[PDB]
């Protein structure tokens, strides 16, 4: 998702299902990569 | 009108102060229909008496 080479396009995007699994959100915290990070539905601390 | 009607979800959700403009809508109602709830039983108890 984040590291893919190029994304779609916004015209026509691609929605990536993921479920059954195990996502660790503190390795954003751990090293910092996005510029802009915000989360509207939750608290951006929250997701882990 | 609060986003969630649990605690413990707006909790582990929303930021501290995000939290409290949910938590404050959560007070007020819950605080309205307790005072109504005992004005009730105050009539109640008028007749009953």
């Amino acid at each position: 998702v984040f590291n893919a080479t190029r994304f779609a396009s916004v015209y026509a995007w691609n929605r990536k299902r993921i479920s059954n699994c195990v996502a660790d959100y503190s390795v954003l915290y751990n090293s910092a990569s996005f510029s802009t990070f915000k989360c509207y539905g939750v608290s951006p601390t929250k997701l882990n | 009108g609060a986003i969630s009607s649990v605690l413990n979800d707006i909790l582990s959700r929303l930021d501290p102060p995000e939290a409290e403009v949910q938590i404050d809508r959560l007070i007020t109602g819950r605080l309205q229909s307790l005072q109504t709830y005992v004005t009730q039983q105050l009539i109640r108890a008028a007749e009953i008496r």
